[PDB]
């Protein structure tokens, strides 16, 4: 479950930096 | 029953958000990604289209990095619910804002783009599901619907 936990992480940072941009 | 509504609605914003996402990297092919069914007069569209939009910036830059790791996870038809709901589940543990929706449906578009690619086709309306049915059962559609649904992501 090391990959779904990465993709989850990256995803979380991703969105939470686009809610900053905006 | 506003719940129910965003469901409906997010069905067309993740179809029209796949088409576009779709249409700026040929631009920048899924034949499966080029049709835009959608209620008559539907704003979602738009909306589909504008978050396509104000995520290039981020998602242009780790395009390649999200599908180096879609490519480790070896998604196939048996297990892609399995990992679509824990990926999602643990997107929204800490909390829920717009820029997680909308890391929410890339990761569906990509999901889908992936397995389109490695041989898996007619998968788009099972993503689709997924991403709508998650959304209604994990109180994601009940966030959107508490900020006046899908119309408010036109203000992003």
């Amino acid at each position: 479950e090391d990959i779904i936990r990465n993709i989850a992480r990256h995803l979380a940072q991703w969105g939470d930096s686009m809610d900053r941009s905006w | 029953a506003s719940e129910e509504q965003v469901a409906q609605d997010t069905e067309e914003v993740f179809r029209s958000y796949v088409f576009y996402r779709h249409q700026q990297e040929q631009e920048a092919a899924d034949p499966e990604m080029v049709t835009l069914p959608l209620q008559p007069s539907s704003t979602m569209g738009q909306v589909g289209r504008q978050l396509a939009i104000i995520g290039d910036d981020i998602n242009r830059r780790y395009d390649s990095e999200f599908q180096t790791m879609l490519q480790h996870l070896q998604p196939t038809a048996e297990n892609a619910y399995e990992y679509f709901t824990k990926i999602a589940t643990s997107l929204f543990e800490s909390g829920i804002n717009w820029g997680r929706v909308v890391a929410l449906l890339g990761f569906g578009y990509r999901l889908a783009l992936h397995v389109y690619q490695h041989g898996l086709t007619g998968f788009l309306g099972q993503v689709t599901r997924f991403v709508v049915d998650f959304m209604l059962h994990h109180c994601i559609a009940r966030w959107i619907a508490q900020r006046g649904g899908w119309v408010a992501a036109l203000n992003l």
